């Protein structure tokens, strides 16, 4: 899960670390008395989405850019009147991007030096690593494309904690002279702790830097949660909106459903992730355009046959539907017989394809066929995609 | 070393189960299937009822009761989330040689400090966590993996996934190949096997004549296999390999169900995944409904069939 930037910088700040001073506004009034009521040479305004791009990215005010700075708290005002209410669209958002309803007013800063810091699990190391690089500022994946020896990196012993000489080492490493090293560091050990304090999988801090005026500040910062610690974070995750999620994705959870949009016309619904990917795949490979990925788990009961194909119903780009569902764990005609009960009392008028495999395949076969329904049973994942696909052209 | 207890995966019909999370709603329903299959499973630890007995059979408090009284040799998990971690580490602790962690949802922190652990002792060998288990057609299951749709025979199956597995075993008993033994790793980002684990277990099995490896997108366990293939299996006596990666339509930055299925920061995506596998010698599936013709015809060409 993420959360929106004025919510993580207060956490940061919580646990020490030093950010901007800043407001939240819900209306353009607000975030114009707000950049009066710092009371600072610069301002910076930033659009709250969480999606990353807002620099770049383009309201539907027809505001160009979701970040912009100017030391006069009316620019704040005329500015934010195109951004409360509009939509967002950036490099990583739908094509109409998402909908801002709160903006940031924080004081602007002199940023003296930008450097790279950035605290995550790594996938090779097993334990937490410190990835940072003195060349801050620019998009890390270029940094380490182009100079690949900026990038220093410090493994740290989760059992351990992170070392004194390290959180040094690696503040040097950054760029960080003399006095200001000790700050660094320390800064470094609290945001260590931080994102082991809340089952962080990345803490990314871009930039990171120093003040004219001798101080170690985390500017910009990205936190990304673990949703298995949920359970054991309900303070932090009370604080997630859902606002942005997108709909259907959001019913789908209430049922232990994952769903996730393709640009496509074919939905389609499998029981296990792996699976459910490969479906995605073999319609594609075929030429089908997927509508989405749909995962039930291995939590296959007629209640969800329902609400899976209650979802698809949603989505009015769909023209197909292909359901692959491996049974393994009971009767296949149990689980033909709830999709067609689900079916007529969905009164849907969309071609079926279905495939189950399992146990007695033959009759559960039988009802698809003799339902009377608009339903197609299939003989394989193969024979599934290319009929799907053959049912919209 | 860690590395010295790969030996531990594969099990038979020699060893015996018992399921830490017997009396859950979930453990009842496993210990009935895994009986019925066929194996070894004599008991099982559930805090409070430790003494009693489930499903005729005995019950015990703790782990490292269950074990000395009945001996056995493995551990499946089926406890909740929260503390699904606390008990790989109580299996640790009595120093079990197979765990096998079903569970789904432990947070990634939990499991890095269980990995910090579990690569300093060799008594242990993990299997999972967020993983169906190992099957030994025939001889021995843990896990929750329809036993029925396996077939004793040639191919060792490797996959980060559960159900595109059964797709796999389907598809390779129906043109009458068989497995040998299948390791299904979990689809969590850090789990205690991984794929070159069991690929030196094939590697080294003379049951084993063929190898099907079913990945996704998401970490780098994948490009270590494809290295670890080149280097131990390249020569005059490799044995095939056959691969479907799944998630080429995944969009990035997305959980696509399994917490370690996800593309961040550029990396973890299919086509690299397969790129690789195939510079080792690895043929690679396009169609996951082709695993079973497509290791089959392998099997054709160097006429092992």
């Amino acid at each position: 899960m993420n959360l929106q930037e004025y919510q993580s910088k207060k956490l940061m700040s919580d646990n020490g670390v030093k950010v901007q001073r800043f407001f939240v506004a819900d209306t353009a009034n607000e975030a114009l008395e707000a950049a009066k009521r710092l009371n600072a040479k610069e301002i910076v305004l930033k659009a709250q989405i969480l999606a990353g791009g807002r620099g770049k990215g383009v309201f539907s005010s027809g505001l160009k850019g979701g970040v912009h700075l100017t030391k006069d708290p009316e620019v704040v005002g005329q500015l934010a009147k195109q951004m409360i209410g509009y939509n967002l669209a950036t490099k990583q958002t739908p094509k109409e991007g998402v909908k801002v309803n709160k903006v940031m007013v924080a004081e602007a800063l002199d940023i003296s030096r930008e450097t790279y810091l950035a605290i995550l699990m790594d996938r090779s190391c097993n334990g937490p690593v410190l990835v940072g690089s003195p060349q801050g500022g620019v998009d890390i994946e270029e940094v380490a494309a182009s100079n690949p020896e900026l990038i220093f990196k410090e493994q740290i012993d989760i059992i351990e904690g992170i070392k004194d000489s390290q959180a040094q080492r690696m503040a040097e490493n950054l760029g960080f002279l003399g006095p200001l090293q000790n700050q660094a560091a320390d800064q470094i050990k609290k945001l260590y702790n931080l994102f082991l304090k809340i089952d962080a999988t990345q803490v990314e801090v871009n930039p990171f830097g120093e003040t004219p005026e001798g101080q170690v500040v985390c500017f910009d910062a990205k936190i990304n949660f673990d949703d298995n610690a949920e359970f054991r974070q309900k303070d932090i995750f009370a604080m997630d909106d859902k606002s942005e999620n997108e709909p259907i994705e959001n019913e789908a959870a209430k049922y232990d459903l994952k769903y996730i949009g393709l640009d496509g016309n074919i939905a389609c619904f499998v029981n296990g992730a792996g699976l459910a990917m490969a479906t995605c795949d073999i319609i594609f490979l075929n030429g089908g355009k997927p509508a989405n990925f749909l995962d039930l788990g291995g939590g296959v009961k007629e209640s969800q046959v329902y609400q899976a194909f209650k979802l698809l119903t949603a989505d009015p780009k769909v023209e197909a539907i292909l359901v692959n569902i491996f049974g393994g764990i009971v009767n296949c005609a149990i689980i033909a017989n709830g999709i067609t009960k689900a079916c007529r009392e969905l009164e849907l008028k969309v071609p079926l394809v279905v495939r189950l495999e399992g146990t007695n395949v033959h009759e559960a076969q039988n009802i698809l066929t003799n339902s009377g329904l608009p339903i197609t049973s299939a003989v394989d994942l193969e024979d599934a995609a290319k009929k799907a696909v053959a049912s919209v052209t | 070393s860690y590395t010295a207890s790969r030996k531990h995966l594969y099990v038979d019909k020699n060893t015996k189960v018992i399921c830490q999370g017997f009396t859950g709603k979930q453990g009842t329903f496993h210990s009935q299937q895994a009986l019925e299959y066929g194996t070894n499973l004599v008991g099982g630890t559930t805090p409070g009822k430790g003494g009693k007995t489930h499903l005729g059979l005995p019950v015990f408090n703790t782990v490292k009761e269950a074990k000395e009284q009945t001996g056995a040799t493995a551990s499946v998990i089926y406890v909740p989330p929260p503390f699904a971690a606390a008990a790989i580490n109580e299996a640790i602790d009595a120093e079990v040689p197979l765990v096998v962690c079903i569970t789904e949802g432990i947070p990634q922190q939990d499991m890095v400090r269980v990995k910090h652990r579990l690569l300093r002792q060799g008594k242990t060998r993990l299997i999972g966590p967020n993983c169906p288990g190992v099957i030994n057609p025939g001889e021995c299951k843990i896990g929750i993996m329809p036993g029925h749709i396996h077939k004793k025979g040639r191919i060792g199956i490797v996959s980060r996934s559960g159900t595109l597995t059964y797709e796999a075993v389907h598809q390779t008993t129906q043109v009458g190949l068989g497995q040998s033994l299948c390791v299904g790793i979990g689809g969590d980002p850090f789990n205690g096997t991984d794929f070159t684990d069991c690929l030196e277990i094939f590697l080294n099995d003379p049951a084993t004549e063929g190898i099907i490896l079913i990945g996704e997108i998401g970490g780098n366990a994948e490009e270590n296999a494809a290295e670890f293939l080149k280097q131990h299996n390249s020569g005059p006596k490799s044995k095939p390999v056959v691969s479907f990666i799944a998630g080429l339509t995944a969009p990035p930055g997305r959980r696509m169900g399994h917490a370690g299925a996800i593309i961040a920061g550029g990396k973890g995506g299919a086509k690299e995944k397969i790129t690789a596998l195939q510079s080792a010698g690895v043929v690679v599936s396009m169609s996951p409904a082709q695993l079973g013709t497509t290791i089959y015809k392998e099997f054709e060409k160097r006429k092992m069939l």
